[PDB]
């Protein structure tokens, strides 16, 4: 049975969309980062960070 | 289904515009009253011509008239709701 | 869950709008009301035609209305504050 006022509807689908548009865009979501001076201790040239 | 959501607006609206319709088309007939402790005859003014002078008073011929109140702005005022609430959702 | 903090608006926006609603359909239904101490006799208004001169009186016919006061306008403000807070919290 349907509810006599829709004020709840709207709110709800609204936070439901924004919340998953702000979690998962579309470009990516993680780094995969590899920690510094690590390179700097082991590297022999200008060009091995850029490559890793 | 999807428009199984909302029949109840749907139902609720197609209750108030019927009888909005049907005051409207009880107030437009005429029906004129004619005091009878008086002293005018409608024979006289249903015989008469375009520009002729008859004999009565202006005071005992009046018309009957539908008078509810603030019966109708009511009705208007949440009929109004009911359709914007449900234009909201269907992207209009 | 996050709709626990805000229930008791909603349930008492709800208990207002019943009460809103259903004053709209009381005000849809027509009554007429003669005078049993008056002359007018409701038989010729029945059987007439779109245009005719019957015997009555004007003052003797009047319809039954809801003469609620100013008591529309308070709780119509008070929903649409409610209304206005809940708006806040979902980012409408």
């Amino acid at each position: 049975t349907t509810p006599w006022q829709a004020v709840g509807a709207r709110c709800l689908n609204n936070l439901a969309a924004k919340l998953m548009l702000a979690l998962f865009p579309q470009s990516p979501w993680m780094r995969l980062t590899v920690s510094e001076y690590e390179a700097k201790t082991l590297s022999q040239d200008s060009e091995a960070a850029a490559r890793v | 289904s999807y428009c199984e959501e909302y029949l109840g607006d749907l139902n609720s609206l197609e209750t108030i515009t019927e009888a909005i319709t049907k005051m409207a088309k009880v107030a437009s007939k005429v029906v004129g009253l004619v005091n009878p402790n008086g002293i005018t005859q409608p024979r006289r003014l249903n015989k008469a011509a375009t520009g002729e002078f008859v004999a009565g008073r202006v005071e005992d011929i009046n018309f009957l008239q539908l008078t509810k109140g603030q019966d109708f702005t009511i009705a208007k005022s949440v009929a109004d709701a009911i359709e914007q609430r449900l234009g909201w959702a269907f992207l209009l």
